[PDB]
């Protein structure tokens, strides 16, 4: 083999140079695993407007039934608040999301009076340009100082402040463990978001356990790419379609265990729970600075319109800056959030109102046990729980017409109720059909009783 | 498509010597932002950030340092024009509460005194309806006291009241369309009303310029979403023409529907959609259209009834016309408009109609109030000489900056004014020096638009007099000798 | 699809020493025949052959000399196997008139010598029913006495004929399908009702060995047409899922229809069909069959009723069932069976209904008499006797040739032994062999074949007997040992 490499170093360099280009071209043609026809076929312009002109789009809206129910609107004739008026029929309020009833606080509407004379109604412009005012730096403050918290984020709906705060830190290829019985504003932020959606069992840490030692097996798998993969897991302080509270401690030590950070929703909690309303962190006595970013909205409690995100200033900041909501909208109107906080001043005087909200949640849980074709679904803690069918028809069209004529007997005499609604093409997980009962500090203990006998009564001769 | 007017508009093109000079500052902006990364890797000099706690320094790092570096490095460098926080009504003059840095822009603190009377250049309010004392709030702070502020429930539970009914009557009379729904943002408008509409298997033919709110709605759904370029009705004829021939992308079936979203004025570039072109092409293919109004509903008509007076078109023509009260009207809010079957749907099938609070009480009687001032059912001749005021303002300013010297984009109907910079540092330096003339202005830089074009967008009002205006361009002028921001060939 | 007995066929590979001989072979054939055409081209060599008249020089030629080249080289060699002239009825034992060429075969002039009792292996007959002698003849003697030889015009005219009636419905009720029509040539049947059934935009998936006359007709219809190997079960599930999913080549649009050309046995193969796989593929995709039966109605089935009755399928399973009575009947015509709707669409829209003639009655009478026989409406054990016979020949004769040492294609209840020859000059070799042992074979070469696969077939009969078949066999062997023909690896 010596003599053959010692004639190929006498040999001239073009004749080597070809050799090299022919064993190119040997390793491109062995390399050519596409077959070629040499056949193209190009439309004819006839044939082009001939399916063009075939072509028939369908319809904007599908036909729509007109014994959908969601299509009758409940017409409110007044302020939505305790001795309503509902369809023209005098009602006691059980249906709306006012706990603490700061809705018709007189303090309340002076501040937003107040701060309407002096700014105004709207606020003309996105947060960057000529649109904050100094009542949304006071109101973050007021926030964060209530919340034990660094910083706080207020965005002008409710909806979009979770569907806003959750894709900006989860992105394409990351992991998130999230609840089963999760609420559509969840749902939406996880699908803005394109990362992998990992769905475990309501309130069992063992199918998170055996989720998260997946994927760490996964993660041995393959450190490199285990190395730039953030975990999250996303859960709601007090459940809007369950009413079940969640176990923190359990998630915070799988957290610290498994290196997934953790966001909690607080929509429903953050002015039930706890001592002084600081939501299911104080209930539980968990710290604050083990949750990463805490949500919530300013709607059910606090009666305004908004919504806040609360933590420390590492994960706040980037939420100005990558924020959908936030970025590319218009700002609260001023007379809100005065609104907001006058009810925060409100709450930090007097903590006994949490109490009084317990106790009476306690007695309507309590009185409601025992229907005989309705079962209580939820908490004696929590305010809104649900009255689900025990014996389920073989449709969902029937259970929710019989519910419904049990709500349309129950305001006939005196009792407002709502049926939980929702949409049933896009829920993921999509709950029973079921009444909603709200619980409020304004509704005494007597209105409780007569209440719970008329949903009794009701309930009794439309199932029998 | 046949235009009744005139359409003029004129997009010139940058000085090339301009552009040479943007890119070396880029340039030098890149190399010193990488000489500070450095610097900060090694600890050699301390960086003014906050760091994630020591429990969790295990954890795999929450952000990508790279994504942050135009954050870091050019936005830190002049944060101080934007954000600016204002204490008093966004009126003609607004009042700025002043602040100062010493830590180069990474951390504020606010001093004493607050800058008063500015001229405001910034705020949207193109009708004038943000005033404190008005008609409309004497009517707010009535409904106030009796409704309450804020409602606690979705709009099919007993979240519905009388008021909701009342302002969508209102606004379907307003536009003139069967029927109207209304919302409680104007960006939830389109997140949460576009994926009902149109699903996978469909295809969504989105303009260049869209809102963010468009592209978030479009993307949120399933379907197939094609861009073509900005008023390019070729392209849109293109596209429009190889979709239906070629079908599905993976397999070559006929799409089930075809939706065209286009804005009525784009707010940055200032231009006004071609509208007879689109309802032709809308027409001939047999598409819908689905028509953003958020910035033309106040400001352009002769009546402001929106674009389609503007053009003298028919609305019955437009299938969905969303629009937004925040802009003109004064108050925070939006809409969606078109025909009975099409409203019926989506009060069943929407998003925010299933999930969301409804509107604030006060806020839609200060909408009812201020659209009924606008259609003449008052009777007082206010309200129509707004119309009149603004289009007069926007013939003014515009002509007499075009005479200047200056590059200016967009129709000349179009209320929104850009002005081009076309360099990094003459963004702060603009925004500064305008300040520092008591001026507010809204400066735009790169990542948001085009490389070489930078922009200052000043935003006209009826409630701007000749004065302010005549006071307003002398410091332009000004401003402009300093910074030699005169680039036009045509005229200076 | 299921298999109630067991399934076996066998393909034995070419042992490679045998393939480069065929090939070495092929070439020293392939360069003599150059040197030949070389020599006749100079008129070095006298050329044995005509050609055009004197007055028609300055024509064009006629046909393309290089088209005749194996003509001329390797066929012109060997010609004398085909084309025997027998004067005999072709029973078990057929009488060939004896030819001798004294010019290398170009020329053959007829020897007064006739060669008799010739062992017969080419006949087509499986049931032995071309007899001299018996009931058939004497009915079709009434019937040619009666009626006469040949009608002279079309069904749809004067020349339907009501013995035709008689046979269409005779054959329904023995096919087992609702109705059936008859045909005076199979050959027509499929060439010219192929063309009826499917027309431009439908497709066709044709099998890779299938006759000429279902070529023709699919190539006569405008159906594209495709094809799938030879039962592989899983090129035809990919070319109709490719068919379906894909639609028309140039314009995706979906096909109109989708027929499935397969055949019950393949004559020079030897193999059967697997019907049942093809029948579920039918009904998962919602194709139509169309199933020839020439060579399977008579030989295969318990009862002889054809593959459907072998494999136990449903008739009504497939769609179009055609068939020909020269095989097995012993009287030249075609049929095709399927339901009503399906063959009063024929009798309307068929070439041959209308422009040709039909069947001639003494042979309508003989396929009568035949069938009434295989039925057993005469009463006689006689049709049981003929199938069972049929079988066990079969069964020995294959069972025997593979014993020996030879290599034998096809399933093993069919009753076509193909033997493998291999080589060029073995197949003349072969045929001469056989025929100087008083044993008549069909040999078969490359421009038929493919090139390394060369054949000899044996076409068993139930007219053999034990004695013939030892016979035969003996022959067979000592011919076998003489050319080294036992290429089997498994037994020799
Ligand atoms: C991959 C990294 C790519 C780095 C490219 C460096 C380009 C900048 C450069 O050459 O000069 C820079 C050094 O720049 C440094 O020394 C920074 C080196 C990387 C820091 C990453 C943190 C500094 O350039 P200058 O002289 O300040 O101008
Ligand atoms: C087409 C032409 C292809 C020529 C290939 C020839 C291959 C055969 C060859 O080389 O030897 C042959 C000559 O072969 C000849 O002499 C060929 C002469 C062809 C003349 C045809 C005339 C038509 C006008 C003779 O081969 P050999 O020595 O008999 O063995």
């Amino acid at each position: 083999l010596v003599e053959m490499v010692q004639a190929l170093y006498e040999a001239p360099a073009y004749h080597l140079i070809l050799e090299g280009i022919l064993i190119l071209w040997i390793i491109r043609l062995l390399f050519s695993k596409t077959y070629k026809l040499q056949e193209r076929s190009d439309l004819t312009v006839k044939e082009k407007e001939e399916l063009i002109e075939e072509w028939q789009p369908e319809p904007l809206v599908p036909p729509v039934p007109k014994d959908h129910p969601a299509l009758n609107y409940n017409i409110v004739s007044g302020p939505p608040s305790h001795k309503t008026v509902v369809n023209g029929k005098e009602c006691i309020n059980f249906a709306s999301f006012n706990f603490l009833g700061l809705l018709d606080n007189p303090r309340v509407k002076a501040a937003a009076l107040a701060s309407l004379k002096k700014y105004g109604v709207g606020t003309c412009g996105p947060r960057g340009f000529y649109g904050t005012f100094d009542v949304h730096l006071d109101l973050e403050d007021r926030l964060a100082k209530f919340m034990k918290t660094e910083e706080a984020i207020i965005y002008s709906y409710g909806f979009a402040t979770i569907a806003s705060a959750i894709p900006a830190y989860s992105k394409r290829g990351d992991i998130v463990f999230v609840d089963r019985a999760a609420c559509f504003a969840i749902q939406k932020g996880l699908q803005a978001s394109r990362s992998d959606i990992k769905l475990f069992k309501h309130n069992d840490m063992a199918d998170l356990e055996r989720l998260l030692k997946e994927q760490e097996i996964e993660d041995q798998k393959n450190p490199r790419k285990a190395r730039v993969t953030r975990r999250f897991i996303v859960v709601e302080g007090l459940y809007m379609n369950t009413g079940t509270i969640c176990p923190l401690p359990e998630l915070v030590k799988l957290k610290y265990k498994y290196k997934a950070r953790i966001f909690l929703e607080e929509s429903l909690s953050f002015g039930v729970l706890g001592e002084h309303g600081r939501g299911v962190t104080e209930h539980y006595g968990i710290n604050i600075d083990d949750i990463d970013l805490i949500s919530a909205n300013m709607e059910n409690a606090l009666a305004s319109i908004g919504g806040f995100c609360c933590g420390r200033s590492f994960v706040i900041d980037h939420q100005r800056l990558s924020g959908q909501g936030y970025c590319f909208s218009a700002s609260l109107p001023p007379l809100l959030a005065a609104a907001a906080i006058e009810a925060l001043n409100i709450m930090e005087e007097n903590p006994g109102i949490f109490a009084v909200l317990k106790e009476k949640c306690g007695q309507i849980h309590k009185a409601l046990q025992g229907i005989s074709g309705l079962k209580v679904v939820g908490e004696s803690l929590s305010p809104a729980f649900h009255l689900q069918l025990e014996e389920s028809t073989g449709s969902r069209e029937q259970d929710v017409r019989l519910l419904q004529e049990i709500v349309d007997q129950c305001m006939n005499r005196s009792i407002a109720l709502t049926q939980a609604r929702y949409l049933e093409k896009e829920e993921k997980c999509l709950p029973p059909p079921s009444i909603r009962v709200v619980v409020t500090v304004e509704q005494t203990e007597e209105e409780l009783e007569r209440a719970a006998s008329t949903i009794k009564e009701v309930a009794q001769a439309v199932l029998l | 498509g046949l235009y009744k007017r005139p359409f003029n508009e004129a997009f010139e093109e940058t000085p090339m010597l301009v552009a040479v000079l943007t890119y070396v500052g880029y340039g030098v902006l890149t190399l010193f932002g990488y000489l500070r990364d450095f610097l900060r890797y090694w600890r050699i000099e301390k960086c003014h950030h906050a760091t994630e706690r020591e429990e969790q320094k295990d954890f795999v790092s929450l952000y990508q340092d790279f994504e942050n570096f135009y954050t870091r490095n050019l936005y830190m460098r002049i944060r101080d024009n934007w954000n600016r926080p204002i204490c008093s009504v966004p009126g003609a003059r607004v009042d700025i509460m002043e602040r100062q840095s010493h830590d180069y822009n990474w951390s504020f603190k606010y001093t004493g005194n607050i800058i008063k009377g500015v001229i405001n250049m910034g705020s949207y309010n193109y009708l004038g309806f943000a005033r404190n004392t008005g008609s409309c709030q004497e009517a707010a702070a009535k409904v106030l006291e009796e409704y309450g502020a804020g409602v606690c429930s979705t709009r099919q539970e007993i979240g519905n009241l009388d008021k909701h009914e009342e302002l969508e009557e209102l606004v379907a009379r307003f536009l003139g369309v069967e029927a109207a729904m209304a919302y409680g943002m104007g960006f939830a408008t389109n997140s949460m009303n576009i994926p009902a509409l149109v699903g996978k298997g469909c295809l969504i033919l989105s303009d260049e310029l869209n809102h963010a709110s468009l592209v978030l709605g479009a993307r949120l759904s399933g379907a197939t979403i094609r861009i073509f370029k900005h008023n390019n009705m070729q392209s849109l004829e293109k596209l429009l023409k190889d979709a239906i021939v070629y079908g599905q992308p993976r397999t070559r079936r006929p799409w089930k529907k075809i939706l065209i979203l286009v804005e009525g004025i784009y707010s940055m570039e200032g231009s006004i959609v071609r509208l007879p072109e689109v309802i032709a092409l809308k027409k001939k293919y047999k598409a819908y259209l689905y028509l953003d109004e958020a910035h033309s509903i106040g400001a352009l008509g002769p009546t402001g009834r929106g674009v389609v007076e503007y053009f003298g078109l028919d609305p019955e023509d437009v299938d969905v016309m969303m629009g937004t009260f925040t802009k003109s009207f004064g108050a925070s809010g939006g809409y969606i408009g078109g025909k009975k079957e099409l409203i019926d749907y989506l009060r069943t099938h929407s998003h925010s109609a299933v999930y969301a609070t409804s509107l604030s009480p006060p806020v839609v009687e200060q909408i009812i109030t201020s659209m009924k001032c606008i259609m003449g059912q008052d009777g007082t001749s206010l309200g129509k000489e707004c119309v009149q005021q603004l289009a007069e303002n926007t013939r003014y300013f515009r002509r007499r900056l075009k005479e200047m010297g200056f590059i200016i984009y967009g129709n000349e109907d179009s209320p929104v004014v850009p002005l081009m910079l076309y360099m990094p540092a003459k963004i702060g330096a603009f925004g500064r020096e305008m300040l520092k003339r008591n001026i507010g202005v809204v400066v735009v830089g790169f990542p948001a638009t085009p490389i070489i074009e930078s922009r200052a967008r000043f935003c006209l009002s009826a409630a701007h007099t000749k004065e302010i205006l005549d006071t307003a361009l002398k410091e332009i002028d000004e401003v402009g000798d300093l910074l030699q921001l005169k680039y036009s060939r045509h005229r200076l």
